[PDB]
């Protein structure tokens, strides 16, 4: 799962 | 609202305590109360709001994915019929998730966005609007799925337009917006090339502006640049 | 109760799904519903009940300790007055914790314990009764603190008496009861010598009975024996 | 904090 902030 | 009787400052104080205690539902409820006082939020307060709801919805999304995977496996050939319970419980979690998203979107619409005139606040809120429509999109399957996706895209796009005009390419809010909009492209809009192009261009434009920064600003910007690189590595 | 309309088997199915999703509040609510159907619980079902509430109360206890530490620091000489908020929020968490304990104790009293005739079920429930009175004792400061402590002790003691008569010294329920009662002695009853003696004797008597066990039973018993050793190492 | 089960 990709990185988000 | 249940927080209507509590002082704004006390709600903010308690949100910080709830964070230290890893009580993110409480943190979110305190911050909702603070927003509902009607005054604009400071930078620190905006960050408390976002951290609280990110953690709550993050837990719901993780649970929803576990349940969705079990449900998908149940619908494979050769899987024994176990009745409606998996779908029901996935629906339960889904409905609670949608509720949290609707709550956040409601705070943004009434009236955080309209009162946000500075670039940093307006971009921050529009990014949040895109993020919570993106979470709705992750679970959407009906007549409105396209409109939900478009609502996320529109919010992200407005935020990108302001960020590019008003903020330096290293600004952490600009970087985090681009990171998340890139993920939107990859995971929601079926646009991996757009995702990759956005992450790359954002990284490279930030790299070129690092020389302007203090050590502390450099730390902040490079942390998010590394997340862009991490995604690019995942995708290429 | 909100679970009154759901089939017993569906509540148990959903408790297992909630566990996989790390949704321990939901898990506990499902298991409460299952208990309230009025039928005795199987071994597997007793374990679901205990895992659910252990995780819920465990999170509350961890939060309460964070808040209590902040509150204690606030009452030190030279600490600036920050108002009632820390006490209020510690009280909030405390009240929620007490509520969960009262709920568990209520299920045990109405009517799990009285229907439990086999040693394994009765000891398991009495251990739970001791554990949830112990959690109440951890936060008690009033007129009833001694009676709460004594309620934990009495429940643990009845469980120990049955376990020693009816179960082998390697039985995991017997071992876990002794582990927890030992912690009660150390942390609640101000009796570290009793805690240490109990942990040591329990460990040594289990060691001597391992030769009777299958590989799988050996694994189960030795896991809890290692926890006894870990506590002894902490305390000596 | 000591171990319990
Ligand atoms: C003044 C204002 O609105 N401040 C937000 C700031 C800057 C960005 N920031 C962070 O760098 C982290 N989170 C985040 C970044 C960008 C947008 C939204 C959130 C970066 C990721 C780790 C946590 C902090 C938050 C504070
Ligand atoms: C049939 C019945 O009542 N079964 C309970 C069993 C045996 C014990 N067990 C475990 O070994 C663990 N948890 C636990 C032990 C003792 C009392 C209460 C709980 C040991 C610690 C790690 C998790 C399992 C649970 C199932
Ligand atoms: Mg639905
Ligand atoms: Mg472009
Ligand atoms: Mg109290
Ligand atoms: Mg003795």
């Amino acid at each position: 799962f990709p990185a988000t902030v | 609202g249940a927080m209507g009787s509590m002082e704004r400052a006390s709600l903010i104080q308690k949100a910080k305590l709830a964070e230290q205690a890893e009580r993110y539902e409480d943190m979110a409820a305190f911050m909702k109360g603070a927003v509902e006082k009607g005054e604009e939020l400071s930078c620190e307060e905006r960050n408390l709001l976002s951290v609280a709801y990110k953690n709550v919805v993050g837990g719901q999304r993780a649970a929803w994915r576990v349940l969705s995977s079990i449900e998908q496996k149940s619908n494979e050939e050769g899987s024994e019929e176990k009745g409606p319970e998996v779908r029901e419980y996935r629906e339960k979690v889904e409905t609670e998730l949608q509720g949290v998203c609707d709550t956040v979107l409601g705070l943004l619409d009434s009236h955080l966005i309209k009162e946000a005139g500075d670039a940093e606040s307006r971009v921050f809120y529009l990014k949040m609007k895109g993020d919570y429509y993106r979470y709705l999109a992750e679970v959407a399957t009906g007549d409105d799925k396209k409109r939900i996706i478009d609502s996320a895209r529109s919010a992200y796009q407005e935020a990108m337009d302001i960020s590019k005009k008003e903020m330096p390419p290293t600004n952490p809010i600009r970087l985090g917006l681009a990171l998340n909009f890139s993920v939107f492209h990859y995971e929601i809009a079926n646009s991996p090339e757009e995702a990759i192009s956005l992450a790359k261009t954002t990284f490279d434009e930030a790299m070129a502006d690092l020389h302007t920064l203090s050590e502390d600003s450099y730390k902040d910007s490079t942390l998010i640049m590394q997340l862009l690189r991490d995604n690019l590595t995942l995708w290429t």
